[PDB]
């Protein structure tokens, strides 16, 4: 996993 | 689209995506670091997507889903409460215990009322 | 109630640890 958005 | 600051009753949707196809063959989970507590598994989904886990506090309100084709996992958060305030992360269930450092970056969700 | 050290999922005594490992830590 790397980036999480919103 | 601005930030994670919202009020109770509002809904948000979180996504977690990575290059390649790394999430395939692994069950995935959404974790949160609320002020005061250690990690909480908020929702999980098996490798096939056939089965689903939800923490008691969010069951009925949150929804987890995966798209291995896009290497992306989702958490649909309806009816936010102030107790939902945390940093949110996604990880392989095989890696739920690793240091936050080795995880991604994480997004704040901040609910008000 | 037992927490899993890998995922921190709670299971009850009506689903054993080895069932957790097969369902949630293998290939579904
Ligand atoms: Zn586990």
């Amino acid at each position: 996993q790397v980036q999480l958005v919103k | 689209s601005g930030g994670g600051l919202v009020q109770a009753g509002d809904s948000l949707r979180l996504s977690c995506a990575a290059s390649g196809s790394t999430f395939s063959g692994y069950a995935m989970g959404w974790y949160r670091q609320a002020p005061g507590k250690e990690r909480e598994l908020v929702a999980a989904i098996t490798s096939s997507g056939a089965s689903t886990y939800y923490a008691d506090s969010v069951r009925g309100r949150f929804t987890i889903s995966r798209d291995d084709a896009k290497n992306t996992v989702y958490l649909q958060m309806n009816s936010l409460k102030p107790e939902d305030t945390a940093v949110y992360y996604c990880a392989a269930l095989d890696e739920g215990y690793l240091d936050y450092d080795s995880w991604g970056q994480g997004t704040q969700v901040t609910v008000s009322s | 109630v037992y927490k899993c050290e890998i995922c921190k999922m709670p299971f009850s005594v009506y689903s054993t640890l080895e069932k957790h490992m097969k369902k949630w830590h293998s290939d579904r």
